[PDB]
């Protein structure tokens, strides 16, 4: 619960958010840090979009292959 | 103790900026007869009002070898007497009826207090100093004079003991005569001082050395303008239009970076700062740093400067033996004033037998352990603290450790496993 | 006129001034576009924010901006 | 054992050298990696041999692992 | 006379915005502002950025003597 915004009402954050992006970023952050690739979390956020926008090229390959041919 | 006296003293007090340098040429002389011993040392004393604020004290014999004529000084306590004392070892003993001239140099911090404590943009800055007319020393003084050099000729009030003469921006006192030991008389002066009252409230100096030919240094600096606090609004319009506006304000300062400093970056918590002008002189990389905003008194700012250096400018070696030399700290600006410095030196992991030849006393914390890309054991970190630091502390330090040939090649071997096992996972799958 | 990139950082300059030179409990009123920027960079409390979950509060801020100074 | 009498060290891999090695080693590792995967996806329960897969994968690991190192040094994330 | 106009164009009326234009020329409206000289009574100018891109005001505390601000 965040009391720094919408003063004096505050905002319920976890009740009013789609957490999947953050969970993805936190998971990647903890995976990299486990190997001590101590990347700053800001970089993980900045470069998260290119990574999945690369994976979507493979998902699109398979999705079209199943409709037509390779 | 043998009976020494201060047979002559000439004191220069320099108040031209946010620090109070004090110089005393003293002709220390031996009073004793031949029954007395040859005196090997003499005492110096700090006035209890100022001993809390003494940043540096140095002594040297009158003579051209300034780099070698520095005398060894030790902080000492005399039984039953209040205040800090220092013992100075002479290069040659002083015989009965001999004399020597020594020069004492001291720097006090925070001893110039704004008064009034608050000003508008258009008002000027006045500061009060409270020192002493007399050379506070354990020994009587035959005759002494003082010269006080002010930051500007606009003296508002001063203490008129002895009918002092005044000319331009200087005051001239005495001669006082046959002054007893430990004597005091509180010299007070109130005068205009517009010099840059900057204080580094905290700096973190991180030195990261690798045997990949690179040492990377980063200086997190917390900077406060300790001048007279701004009262009322900040008119941007008047600050642009009139040159008189905020004449105490700090626009910029210039940092003298190591001659070798490559890849100098200047950035913040919130991103880059595109305002620094960098110039590469043959002796030094001059860098003008302009903060994001001008500092009026009691405004604060924070920034990070770092840079890379080549190894062979500062490393030395004897096979398995390695030792970094460092000049002790960066020259952020002349007369820079720092409250609290934290220096971390991060050796390669597997550095062993770590020893350090500190130039002077510095608090040393237990070695941390630090983990970064491709680290497993972790890099051993030297951590030290000290406080109340000044430009005379840009001295030298040397640090000695053992390391081995193979350990650098271990790093790639440790990489390779992570991909080999990926391939093996594919095979098994 | 020489084709050098002129840069204006004034948004970050202002938010950093807020961050360091104002009491840590101060409340900054702003139009709801900038609420995420003030909250992220200045770390100060705000009245209204981009996710307009309370149109009444945004209207209460617009009424204060549009009304006369008295 | 005091300063001016001693020696000094630097990496024998000199500043200018890394841009070459990184390219060469990564090219080689990409070759052997492509070979590995083409061999694995083409061959079959009766036509694979472990010792070939192991040698190809070990070589591709050696070259890639050192190529990435020199790549990160070229970037200047000095280990 | 609204609050926003008074906050935006405070002192601005005397700035030589251009060489061919009179003082108080607005680069966006291409108009010389109509109300050039006024005082703010319940705000004091806390910080105006170098290019005036962002302006922040401090809302004056309640008058110490119970006088009205008019």
């Amino acid at each position: 619960f965040d009391d720094r915004a919408w003063y004096p009402l505050g905002r319920i954050i976890g009740g009013t958010i789609y957490p999947g992006l953050m969970i993805t970023s936190a998971a990647i952050y903890h995976v990299l840090h486990f190997f001590h690739i101590t990347i700053d979390i800001r970089n993980v956020c900045v470069f998260l979009a290119p990574l999945f926008s690369s994976f979507t090229t493979i998902v699109t390959y398979h999705l079209t292959k199943e409709l037509k041919d390779a | 103790a043998p009976p020494l006296i201060n047979e002559d003293v000439k004191r220069t007090v320099d108040l031209s900026s946010h620090l109070a340098k004090v110089t005393a040429e003293v002709v220390l002389a031996h009073l004793g007869g031949g029954s007395t011993s040859r005196a090997t040392s003499f005492l110096l004393a700090l006035e209890p009002e100022l001993e809390a604020r003494l940043a540096h004290l140095g002594v040297q014999v009158k003579g051209e070898d300034e780099e070698e004529n520095n005398l060894e000084v030790r902080e000492t306590k005399i039984k039953g007497k209040s205040g800090r004392f220092f013992t100075v070892k002479l290069p040659v003993a002083l015989d009965p009826g001999a004399k020597i001239s020594v020069i004492v140099e001291t720097v006090y911090t925070h001893v110039l207090h704004p008064y009034p404590t608050q000003i508008t943009q258009s008002e000027k800055q006045f500061v009060v100093f409270e020192g002493n007319h007399y050379f506070y020393s354990p020994y009587p003084t035959k005759t002494q004079t003082m010269r006080v050099k002010l930051a500007s000729r606009n003296v508002e009030s001063y203490t008129k003991l002895g009918n002092p003469t005044r000319s331009e921006d200087l005051l001239d006192y005495g001669p006082f005569r046959d002054v007893p030991a430990y004597s005091q008389d509180t010299f007070k002066v109130h005068y205009e001082n517009n010099s840059p009252f900057l204080t580094i409230t905290s700096m973190t100096r991180v030195i990261e050395v690798s045997h990949w030919g690179n040492i990377a240094v980063e200086e997190n600096v917390d900077l406060k303008h300790t001048g007279a606090v701004l009262k009322g609004p900040f008119s941007r319009y008047d600050y642009q239009r009139q040159p008189d506006s905020g004449i105490s304000s700090i626009r910029s300062f210039k940092t003298i970076l190591p001659a070798a400093a490559q890849d100098v970056y200047y950035r913040d918590e919130i991103g880059n700062v595109s305002t620094s002008h960098l110039l590469i002189l043959d002796d030094s990389v001059e860098m003008e740093i302009r903060p994001r905003f001008p500092l009026f008194g009691g405004w604060k700012t924070h920034y990070i400067v770092g840079y890379n250096l080549p190894s062979y400018e500062y490393l030395y070696n004897l096979g398995d033996q390695y030792a970094l030399k460092m000049r002790f700290v960066d020259h952020v600006f002349d007369e820079q004033v720092i409250d609290s410095l934290t220096v971390k030196i991060i050796l390669p992991e597997g550095a062993k037998n770590i020893e350090i030849d500190s130039p002077y006393e510095i608090s040393r914390a237990p070695d941390e352990l630090h983990y970064t890309y491709l680290d497993t054991f972790g890099r051993p970190v030297i951590v030290a603290y000290k406080k109340n630091l000044v430009e005379q502390h840009i001295q030298d330090i040397v640090v000695h450790y053992t390391f081995n040939k193979v350990l650098m090649l271990q790093e790639p071997l440790l990489v390779v496993a992570a991909f080999y096992i990926l391939f093996f996972t594919v095979i098994i799958y | 006129g020489d084709g050098s990139r002129i840069i204006f950082d004034d948004f970050r300059e202002a938010y950093y001034w807020l961050r360091h030179n104002t009491p840590e409990d101060a409340k900054v009123m702003s139009w709801w576009d900038y609420g995420y920027q003030i909250t992220a960079m200045a770390n100060r409390t705000i009245l209204v924010d981009n996710n307009t979950w309370n149109n009444t509060h945004i209207s209460r801020v617009g009424q204060a901006m549009a009304s006369t100074e008295e | 054992m005091e300063l001016e009498a001693m020696s000094r060290y630097t990496s024998p891999v000199n500043p200018a050298v890394f841009p070459h090695l990184t390219v060469v080693l990564l090219a080689i590792g990409m070759f052997f990696t492509a070979w590995f995967f083409v061999y694995e996806v083409t061959s079959t329960k009766y036509t694979r041999d472990i010792y070939k897969e192991l040698l190809i994968s070990l070589v591709a690991s050696l070259f890639m692992g050192f190529g990435v190192l020199f790549l990160l040094l070229w970037v200047g994330i000095y280990v | 006379n609204c609050l926003m106009y008074k906050m935006c164009y405070y002192r601005f009326g005397q700035v030589y915005t251009e060489a061919k234009r009179p003082p108080g020329f607005d680069r966006v409206r291409n108009a010389e502002i109509g109300n050039k000289d006024f005082e703010l009574d319940v705000l004091e100018e806390a910080y105006t950025t170098e290019h005036w891109l962002v302006r922040i005001y401090k809302v004056k505390d309640l008058d110490n003597r119970g006088l009205s601000r008019t």
